[PDB]
């Protein structure tokens, strides 16, 4: 079972189509689920090219056999969500990977901040240091980690806003979470920051 | 088939 694409963009007023390959051949085995953050799933569609009542006429399911396509035309605000194909032929019943559908916009670079460790975090024993890229568009983006000028890894945690719902942007924390001894056996510290809308990458450091 | 699909 293959759903694609990952991720969509797009506008309300615009179609879009999802797919969900199935190579063994299903059928008309397979159904259409929408889900928003925090909320339950949704039946869009079943046996293939089925609308569930009360589901909206702009969703509309095609295929047999291996491939499967979600059309939705003119898109609306409420249909911004992810969407799941599920694959009912056999045991186990399996749901594809998932497609997110997010807001179009145009690009917009990050504002990028930096956050040395406060004395108290230093007394702590456990030392964070925060990396901010605020209001971006689109989602992708990249963080390295650089002490001593030196690359660094496997000590780092991202975590990332949902689309903003006033400007529809991204903000995205990265943590690198250290040891007060290892903390500063270092002196300078940086982050840097890959995004399309940087026509390079975008380093903030500082050391002490 | 299986799940809702063996309802009947």
């Amino acid at each position: 079972m293959t759903q694609s694409p990952v991720s969509l963009s797009a506008s309300v007023g615009d179609t879009v189509t999802i797919t969900c390959r199935a190579s063994q051949g299903i059928s008309s085995y397979l159904s259409w689920y929408q889900q928003k953050p925090g909320k339950a799933p949704k039946l869009l569609i079943y046996d293939s090219t089925t609308l569930q009542g009360g589901v909206p006429s702009r969703f509309s399911g095609s295929g047999s056999g291996t491939e499967f396509t979600l059309t939705i035309s003119s898109l609306q605000p409420e249909d911004f969500a992810t969407y799941y194909c599920q694959q009912y032929e056999t045991y186990p019943i399996t749901f594809g990977g998932g497609t997110k559908v997010d807001i179009k916009r145009t690009v917009a670079a990050p504002s990028v901040f930096i956050f040395p460790p406060s004395d108290e975090q230093l007394k702590s024993g456990t030392a964070s240091v925060v990396c901010l890229l605020n209001n971006f568009y689109p989602r992708e983006a990249k963080v390295q980690w650089k002490v001593d000028n030196a690359l660094q890894s496997g000590n780092s945690q991202e975590s990332v806003t949902e689309q903003d719902s006033k400007d529809s942007t991204y903000s995205l924390s990265s943590t690198l979470t250290l040891s007060k001894a290892d903390y500063e056996k270092h002196k300078v510290y940086a982050c840097e920051v890959t995004h399309q809308g940087l026509s390079s990458p975008v380093t903030k450091s500082f050391n002490r | 088939a299986v799940g809702i699909g063996a309802v009947f």
